[PDB]
């Protein structure tokens, strides 16, 4: 998981 | 006869103001995974602002899996914002 | 995948409180997606975006939109071409609109490919009242994949 | 065990929309009170919140200012919600 | 004013896919007026929406607080006292409504002094408000977001  | 400036939207947010919308690099954002997964399902009896409360319950029991990162176990919230006037029904597939 | 359709039981007990939504199409929908970014301001790569933009257009033609589709814009294209979309006059013979917008973003705008912003109010306004009078009193839908800040939520323990 | 996000199942309801203002009549009170309260009063018994808020905007959207000299001015009103269930008041149940 | 009770076959058919909604008071609900400025005009009317919620929220079976021509400090420092009173954990939901003028994301005190709606929301958040938990939160908000009227456009 990561961030837009 | 006059109408508002604005009316009749609504606009779903995959995170809250202030805040980081999460994507896992394999399946996607969570936001559209859980849309997705809502309306596909349910279009055909919900209408698509009680769609969007299934989403954000998907949204709120999510937690990021990133170990050694700074999203290991972070959580997003989503939510709509609606000038919606009746129900939005996308009767999907009528008439047959 | 497979939406699941509407009975006509559903459809005869549920519209005449909804709003009229029975066009073929049921309305154009808009997919817009960034995915590599190349301006001064470096914004990551957004993998998995692939993914998003073929799900929300099976999604959409699935639903009975006409799905039009754009990627990797700049701000001045992504204002042009929404801007564009918005003015169309197919929407004069349609019930709805879909707007979807993925990409990097900070709270109320969404980043173009060249790092440069376009503001979310100046988007909705193409679809208003006054500059859309194609889509006065149908339903319009946006949804908006894109973060709003840079604080990540840590999260709380259930008390 | 389940976490929580930071803030979740909330809902809000706004009298006017982003960038303008909201109306109030100086004997009446606001349009957006008269509308809260008639619809809440009539339909909390059998609708969820989100979509009294729903038949609020549509009460408002139809509303025009009376100020000849802001006459026939509109409002919009509109509602954010974070909700995961249904919001159902369930007034007066059980009796 | 007259609330329309929910039947009991409502309930019952309702109650499995809601949120919990059956304690007695079914919340705790802040009305917070301000009426008179300076520092921003009088509002007029703005007795008749106060005394409109107050009678609406108690229909609804609701234990109503009430403040009136608070300062943008002093509505701060009562709504975080509203939102840590022992009550909550026991009550199913809140409400809590202001009505003031504003600007896009912020309320006035009656000193002219703004309150931001963000730091308002934080009060009853999952970090600050523990008790609510899981639990339904509304507000309603009665303050302008700017200072331009709608002219409204022409349906077509």
């Amino acid at each position: 998981d990561v961030a837009d | 006869m006059r109408l508002p400036t604005r009316s009749d939207m609504i606009c779903g947010y995959a995170c809250l103001k202030g805040t980081a919308a999460m994507r896992n690099t394999k399946r996607g954002s969570w936001y559209i995974e859980a849309l997705a997964q809502v309306f596909s399902e349910r279009a055909c009896d919900m209408h698509v602002a009680d769609m969007l409360v299934k989403v954000n319950a998907l949204i709120k029991d999510r937690e990021g899996y990133a170990p050694g990162t700074e999203f290991h176990r972070c959580k997003e919230m989503s939510e709509y914002c609606s000038t919606l006037c009746r129900h939005l029904y996308l009767f999907p597939g009528h008439p047959p | 995948m497979q939406v699941k359709p509407c009975t006509p039981e559903f459809y005869q007990t549920h519209f005449q409180l909804a709003y009229r939504l029975q066009s073929r199409p049921r309305g154009l929908a808009l997919v817009l997606s960034n995915v590599h970014f190349t301006g001064e301001k470096e914004l990551e790569f957004r993998s998995g975006g692939d993914v998003d933009h073929s799900t929300l257009v099976t999604l959409f033609k699935l639903l009975g939109y006409d799905v039009h589709v754009l990627c990797d814009q700049t701000a001045q294209e992504m204002q042009e071409k929404l801007q564009n979309f918005a003015q169309l006059p197919a929407h004069r013979v349609t019930d709805s609109c879909i707007v979807a917008l993925l990409s990097h973003g900070v709270e109320g705008a969404i980043y173009g490919v060249d790092g440069k912003l376009l503001q979310l109010q100046e988007v909705f306004q193409l679809f208003d009242n006054a500059n859309c009078p194609s889509l006065q009193n149908k339903p319009k839908m946006f949804f908006i994949q894109a973060c709003r800040g840079d604080e990540t939520d840590r999260g709380v323990d259930q008390q």
